[PDB]
Parts: C-alpha cells; sequence; structure tokens
RNA sequence: GGCAGGCUGGG
RNA sequence: UGCCCAUCACCUUCUUG
RNA sequence: CAUGGCUCUGCCAACGCUACGGCUUGGCGGGCUGGCCUUUCCUCAAUAGGUGGUCAGCCGGUUCUGUCCUGCUUCGGCGAACACGUUACACGGUUCGGCAAAACGUCGAUUACUGAAAAUGGAAAGGCGGGGCCGACUU
C-alpha cells in the first residue's frame, strides 16, 4: 500500500490483532498446555504479549511456545497481507482465498485456458530447511520498512542460519515469500504467464517443452544462488503424465488424488500417537521432512503441527 | 512474557475445565431457557453445571484424588440434569439432540476426567 | 504480609469485579450468585489459607483464583448481558493475575 | 447398583412436577425439597462412585430426608399439599429406591 | 434415634415454618436462612440417625443451636418484628423436645 | 460454645441492621453478607459441639470472611454500604468475639 | 491408498 | 471427481418466553 | 426471556402469624433486571463454504484395527496400489472473449523529493504483471 508499511508493530500488536492472533493461535490448539496456560489469564497473557511486543522486548522461547505461536499469529496477520500482496496470482500455497484447490485448478485452467503442450514441474529442497533466512530477510525487508515489525519478524525468524523453522505461521507466509522471489522470477522475469507455485513446486506450463526446460534452467541457477533453495524433484514432462501439483496430477483432463504417502504419514503418525511411541515419530518425522522438504508439504506441516503438535526439531 | 502462572498448574484441571467450559457454554444457554417455572431445577441444574469448574479447578488445583472423584460425581451429577432437564423436566428444557450434545461435551469432560483420575491413581 | 496482602490486592478484582457482577442480569443471576459466591467467597479461601499456613489451603486459593478466572470467562460468553465485557475480562484478569502473582509467591514461601 | 439412580430418577419424574408446584409461598421447603429430591442423586451418584459405607447411608439419609420431605410438604397447608396420595404415590417411588438403598447398603457391608 | 428426634422436630417446623414463613420479606435472607436452618435441621438428624459417628449428632446439635440461634436472633430481628418472643419460647419449648431426645441419643451413642 | 455465640449475636445485632440497609441493588452482596454474618453463628455453634481443632479454625475463617465483608460493604459495596464508622464499631464487636475464639483455639491447642 | 481381522448387512 | 453422509465455522428467521 | 425475582410498592382479600403496628401470603394492578430493556433472539430450523468418509448405485455402511506401501523406464512409456473408467469421463463457471486504463501487484523505491539525518516521511514517472476490468454465454 504505497509501499512503505512502515508502522506494522502498532497493528501487530493492536488488542484488536493480538486478539485476533489470540483466537487463530488457541483455534484447534484449545487442548494444550500452551493454550491452556495462556488461556488462563489471556487477555491479561495478551496485554503483557501486546505490551511486550509493543515496546520491543519480545524474545521467543525456545522450539513453539503458545505465546511465540500468538505473537506468530500477530505478526502474521499484518505482515502476512502485506506480502501476501505481492505473491503473484499463480502462487497457490498458505494465502487466503488462494488455497491448494485454487492451484490444482488454475493449473488445470492455464492448461485449458492456453491449453498448452508441456509443462515443468519443479520442487525445491527442504525449502525451510534451505532458506537464507537471509534472503528471505532482503524479501522480509523490502515490504516491512516498520523498523520493529521487522525486529518482532526477527525475534519470530532469526535472520541467520540457513533453516526457516518447518510449521511457524511465520515461516509459511515467509516462505511463500523466499519462494515467491522464483515466481517473480518466473512470471516476471522469464515472462512465464501460465505457472503455479505452492511453495516449492512450481508447475511451469509451456508449449516448447524445450522452453520450459530452459525456464527451469533459468529457475533453478536463480533460486540456487539468489535463494539457496537446490531445486530437484524436477521435470520437463509433457501435458499427458499430469502435474502432480498440491496432491492433484491435473492434466487438463481432470485431476486424481495422489497422497497414499501422505495419507500413511497422516496415519503413521495418529498410530505413533496413540501407541505411546512419540519418540520414534520423531525419527519418522525427521524422515518424513526429507521426503517432504523437496514437496510443497509446508501447509501440510502447518496441518500436521496443528493436529498433533508436533515439533518436528 | 511468560504467561501469568497459576500455581499446581495441572494439564488435566486446564483442559478439563476448557472442554467443560464447551459443556457450560452449551447447556448454560439451555439452562437459561428452562421457562421461569423449573427456576428451582434451573437453578440446581446451573449450580450442578457452573460449579463443576470449582469441582475440577478445585481438583486440579489441591492435587488429592479425593477431589476428582467428587468432579466425577459432579460430572455425574450433570449427567443426571441432562437426563433431568430432558426426561423429567417438563415444557421441555433440554431437546434430546441437546442432551445428544451435552452428553457428547460432558462425555469429553468425562473421557478427560477418567485419564486424569488414572493418571493421579498411578 | 501474605494473607493481608494476598486479600489487599484481592479487594481490588472484587472492587471491579463485584460491580460487574452486580450487573449480570437476574436472568444469569445463578451465574451471577455463583460468580460472586466465587469472588467474594475466594476472599475466605485466601483467608482461611493464611489462617493455616497449610500449602494445601493456599492451593484451594489458587483453585478459587482459578474458578474466579473460568467465571470471567464464562460471564464473557455468558449468552446474553455478557457480564464482563473482553475489556471487563482484560481488566479482571489482571487484577486475578495480580493476586495470582501473591498467591503464587505465597505457595512458594510455604514451599 | 445404578439401578439406584435410574429407580430414584423417578422419584425425581414424580416429586419433581409437583415440587415445581410447591408455591412460591412454600419457596425454601421447595428450593430445599428440590435440592433434596434432585440432589440424592448426587448422593447416590457418589455412593456409586465410591462405594464406601458412609456415603451410602448419606444416600439413605436423603432418601431419610426425602422421605421428610413428602411428610412435611404434606402438611404445608392451602391447596398445595403434596396430596396425600402424591406423598403416598411417592412414599412409593422413594420406598422402591429405599429398598435398593438398602439391598446395596447390604450388598457392601456384608 | 433418627425417626423420634425427626417427628418431635417435625413440630418445630411445624410451628417455626408458619412462623419462619411470616419473618418479614425486610428480612428474607434472615427468614431464607431461618427456614434453611428449620427445615434442613430435618436432614441433620437424619443424617444423624441414618449412621452413627456422634459427629453427627453433635451436627444435629449444631443445626438446634443455630436453630435456638435462629429463634433467638429472629426475636427481636428489627422493625419488621419477625417472631414474636413467645414464640421463641413456644418454639424454644418445641426445640428443647428436640433437643432432651438429642441429648440422651448422643449420650446413648457415648 | 455459648459465650462466643453470644458475643457474636451483638456482631449480629449490629450488622445485620446494617446488612439490611445495603440497597436492593447489592441484595445478592448482601444476601451474601448476611450468610456469613448470621451463618457464622452456626460456625461458631458447630465448634462448641465438636471440639475438634479443625472446627474452630473455620469460625475464625468466617469472622475474618466477616471482617472481609465489613472491608466490603465499607467501600466495595459501592454505595459503600457500611459506613466507616459502622466498620469500626463492627470491627470492635467483631474483634470481642475474635478474642474469645482465639481463646478458645488456645484452650483447644493446649 | 490397499489387504486382512473385526463389526454391521445381504436373500 | 458428482451423488451425498459425518463434521467445522458461518448466514440467518426462528421465537427460545 | 430482557430467569417461577424484588429487602416492591398501591390495592384488595385471607394460610396463617402477630410485639396489634403490622406482617405474611394470595390475588390484583403498577414500578423495577440495557434502547424505551426493540435489539442482543440463546433455542431450534435453515442457506452456502471447508474437513473427513463414502455412491460411481443391495452390497455395502462404519470406524476400530493389524499390517503394507509409495516407484519405474525399454525413454516412448508405465505405475501411484478396486473413490477403479484411481475422474456417476462431464463440468465447477478451472467459461469465452474484449481489455489491462484505473485500482491491484511488483519493480522502479524504503529511490526521486523533503529534511542534518529518512528519522517507523515520502512519492511518482515509467516499466512489468493480472490479481483487475468490460461484454458474451453460462454459472
Amino acid at each position: 500500500m504505497g509501499k512503505r508499511h512502515r508502522n506494522l508493530i502498532d497493528q501487530i500488536t493492536t488488542w484488536e490483532n493480538l486478539l485476533d492472533a489470540y483466537r487463530k493461535t488457541s483455534h484447534g490448539k484449545r487442548r494444550t498446555w500452551g493454550y491452556l496456560e495462556f488461556k488462563e489469564y489471556d487477555l491479561a497473557n495478551l496485554l503483557a504479549l501486546q505490551a511486550e511486543l509493543k515496546a520491543g522486548n519480545y524474545e521467543r522461547g525456545p522450539y513453539l511456545e503458545f505465546k511465540d505461536r500468538l505473537v506468530q499469529h500477530a505478526l502474521c496477520n499484518i505482515v502476512a497481507p502485506i506480502f501476501e500482496a505481492g505473491l503473484l496470482p499463480y502462487t497457490y500455497a498458505c494465502r487466503p482465498d488462494k488455497g491448494t484447490h485454487a492451484g490444482v485448478c488454475h493449473v488445470q485452467a492455464e492448461l485449458r485456458r492456453t491449453r498448452a503442450t508441456h509443462f515443468l514441474k519443479s520442487d525445491f529442497s527442504k525449502f525451510f530447511p534451505s532458506i537464507d533466512r537471509a534472503a528471505l530477510y532482503a524479501m522480509i525487508d523490502k515490504k516491512i520498512h516498520c523498523a520493529a515489525t521487522r525486529r518482532l519478524l526477527r525475534v519470530v525468524l532469526p535472520d541467520e542460519g540457513v533453516g526457516i523453522p518447518i510449521g511457524s505461521l511465520t515461516s509459511q507466509l515467509f516462505a511463500n515469500v523466499y519462494g515467491g522471489a522464483v515466481d517473480r522470477l518466473l512470471h516476471d522475469e522469464l515472462k512465464q504467464r501460465h505457472w503455479a507455485r505452492y511453495m516449492d513446486d512450481i508447475v511451469v506450463l509451456g508449449d516448447d517443452p524445450e522452453e520450459l526446460r530452459a525456464v527451469f534452467y533459468r529457475l533453478r541457477d536463480f533460486a540456487s544462488e539468489r535463494l539457496g533453495l537446490k531445486i530437484s524433484h524436477w521435470q520437463v514432462a509433457p501435458v499427458s503424465r499430469g502435474i502432480n501439483f498440491l496432491g492433484y496430477r491435473i492434466w487438463p483432463t481432470h485431476k486424481l488424488l495422489r497422497k497414499s504417502s501422505v495419507k500413511r504419514a497422516k496415519r503413521k503418525v495418529a498410530n505413533f500417537i496413540k501407541h505411546g511411541e512419540d519418540e520414534s515419530l520423531q525419527r519418522f518425522l525427521a524422515s518424513w521432512s526429507g521426503h517432504a522438504q523437496w514437496a510443497d508439504t509446508h501447509n501440510l506441516f502447518t496441518w500436521m503441527e496443528e493436529q498433533y503438535g508436533i515439533a518436528c526439531h | 512474557m511468560e504467561p501469568i502462572e497459576e500455581a499446581t498448574k495441572c494439564y488435566d484441571q486446564m483442559l478439563i475445565v476448557e472442554r467443560y467450559e464447551r459443556v457450560i457454554s452449551y447447556l448454560y444457554p439451555i439452562a437459561q431457557s428452562i421457562p421461569r417455572k423449573h427456576g428451582v431445577a434451573r437453578e440446581m441444574f446451573l449450580k450442578c453445571l457452573l460449579g463443576q469448574v470449582e469441582l475440577f479447578i478445585v481438583a486440579g488445583k489441591s492435587n488429592q484424588v479425593s477431589k476428582l472423584y467428587a468432579a466425577d460425581a459432579g460430572l455425574a451429577m450433570l449427567r443426571f440434569w441432562l437426563r433431568f432437564l430432558a426426561g423429567i423436566q417438563k415444557p421441555h428444557a433440554m431437546t434430546p439432540h441437546q442432551v445428544e450434545t451435552a452428553q457428547v461435551l460432558i462425555a469429553e469432560v468425562g473421557r478427560i476426567l477418567g485419564s486424569w483420575i488414572a493418571r493421579v491413581n498411578r
């Protein structure tokens, strides 16, 4: 909005927000030690959080706590819409009114509207464990401009390391940003007008399967040197193999679910929980967090963190 | 910030109460609709409904198993009140969808109380 | 100290909540009567705890403070005339938290 | 023995309609009767979560107190006597719960 | 035995309950609390009889004392005269009768 | 006991009129104050019979609650019902019954 | 996702 | 995936008196 | 319900009780619990979205379970494990244009500019998008 966004810590710590954040943080997490210990004195908790954030004395506890997820939700209520507006239409991950489904539809559509002939489908590396958390904060910082939101973003996600912590509302929006770079190297540069990124995977329908392969090389070279994410699950398939984007392989004709893996994992986790084996689950989780770091499984990673409260790290 | 701590932070009491708050949030609207008459039944139901929280919490904060059983007794009495407000209350009080709904919520609180009774019993 | 301090800090809860609890419509008059009995009767819970220096009676004092916070939560959703508006539960919760703090310190001092 | 509650719940189902009826005039007596009637369920419930003879006698007392309430509500005067039938036709119900309570007391005692 | 005390206390209630219903609204809490002490002392006698601990017979005595207190209290409670001093006397006679039985019962247990 | 109650009767006799002056609005606070005031007599009485020191400290808690109620009615009850003077005079009377309760506590924990 | 064991039917 | 049932927030007009 | 309230009155009666004043209790008004206590309805019913399970139609329903598993390739492919034609094989408007001005986005830019300093000021021009726009047809 006129760029700038130079006073977000005022809106992040509005009660009206630290409550929205509260209600969003407690959504589903209302059977957790964190909500239940917070809820006790919870608009007094939110009054000492509001006034931690409004002071610049918010200090994230270790990996999240309820307040930490609430601070994240209170950031990502004011930060999110000022990044998620610079997220080209065709990024289908963790945004509002543009969910998973809308992408399995955009992709299909953009394979129909301009029927296309061929397509690329990449899938960045451990997007979150690979995010510079550094050239991320050169995008979380060409848009924040509020030097306190910026310092709250940098508590909520430190401006070092190489690893956006998987499953943080912050990450989500952030990786849909340190990913949007590649969306803005597809759609802006590269003039790829038909694509769809849901975090890591950037389907890129073409017509010269040789052009998509170019696009992909250009995308990988970019996202590896600017963004530090090493694409690997890439293909340049003709539109016929089906674009395994967002769990639905979406060829112009219908789009059938993929899963099996998700479902297997979902079940594996659920079983582990109701087996008292929540310590080998960390091993399994670490494993599946490797098989899925490549895939756009972030909203899925948030989803699984929301369902079982499982810090995979 | 570190959320305002209560002492004897008991997860089970916090959870049970929060979950039981959903029983109250369901039943209190349909306690407060039992007409003018059946006001004593209502007041007694409301004292059972809203007063079970104290049983849990006194159960939660004073980790003596005596109080949990007496919170189970209270949950049991609350189940009676549903039974009662459904059946024996005569205009209506609680539609059988509501006992079905309420019994689920009290059942959820029943589950948590049971787990809590068990974890203390060990 | 201890009991005297806790009660003077809790008196601020009562001074805040009693007006709220007197405003609760008669319709919500069990809730109200039970809230008032929890509010004004936590003073008894505090009083008993200081009469005894028995950590159980200050956990019963904690239980009452917890019930009082339940009451704040409850009267806020209390369907109609939600006794404690969001603001009144922020204010009250802060006061009860202050009483909570003192109770916690007192529980610890006894521990 | 939780047929106790389910046999008592017909005492309540009989007595509540007419305890409701106990006019405002006799309102403490009603409130106290209703607290005795509907609160014996709690007395029974507590007895069945404990199976300690003390709580079983408390259930008996409440049936005993409930029996008192019938006799009291009898001579409450005016139109609003729990009519002798109802005392009788509730004393039958309370007696049925009394029998089961007695058997339960005995089962625990021996 | 609980049955005797309660039947003699029923006379207190039958005397005091009418008087305790005349205790003015202006003295309504006192009234409702007196009524709850009066009917409700029946419970304390019954509970004392439906078991034996002698501690529950003392609680029956405490309740009568609260009841005797209530008589003395309500007699000369204010300008809205609740209980006439005679009624405290008449009631005190009846409460004394149940007092005697409670005393004998406490003794027989002791 | 007997003397504590007769001295506490003076508290009630002072505070009940003060408690009956509390306006309608603060009627539940009033009801609750009166139940603390008139019902502490029960706390004293029950200790009088059942001498276990457990029962005597509950009497103290009630007086402390009664003392709280004075504080509450003087100030927190918003038309500060009890005037500070009334609080002063009441606290003197409560203090007298406090003294007797203290002596009684001491006599029991010899 | 599927196979199997249940469970709930089949006419 | 379309036909729908669990089920979660809503959107109500409904009168819960 | 904005709860069989009211320590709440007026009236009128009479269970009763009276300290003979009353009170009580019942009518019977009225006042009273937030605009005027409408709203806020709490119910319930009910429209449209999500989440899981299922019908691609009398054998399935429904999870609890136990397990199992996520590739391959001949470079074309194939597979994704009977929701089985993994898709009632046909669209949701994932529709068609016409646009892309604006708003939106993004970049230009936290640049120009202002001001010692951009300091929680601050653009734009422009460029790039479609996310936006206008019809058609359908929804």
